[PDB]
């Protein structure tokens, strides 16, 4: 499972 | 409280000089992608080892 | 095992089509810098990250 | 600190 922050 | 899964990149730029890839989310629709910086991708590194493998053939 | 702290990138290329940065490793002298595929980097990402702005202003300038 | 594999 690959994840990163989200910019908003 | 921001972390999201990451499906597939969709375009680079540079910004301020700064690397960035326009990201897929997994279970959001494209319309929802988001440019990110290469410095929050760090878990994503198979993701963006590959996704330049493929740009460099696709930019013979 | 064979985990070692990098310092610094010092180079650039493709090799049969992917991307590798030629890694300067902490306590090792520059003869002792290694090629090393992108993938094993996820660690370094703030590393690459300025490393790439470095080449892209270094290129620009 | 930031660490890889280091290849021979």
């Amino acid at each position: 499972k690959q994840t990163a922050r989200k910019s908003t | 409280s921001s972390e999201y899964i990451v499906e597939k990149f969709l375009g680079k730029r540079y910004l301020r000089g700064r690397p960035q890839y326009l990201t897929k989310w997994e279970g959001y629709p494209i319309e929802q992608c988001t440019w990110e910086p290469l410095e929050n991708l760090g878990k994503c590194m198979t993701l963006i080892a590959d996704y330049e493998a493929e740009l460099f053939q696709q930019s013979r």
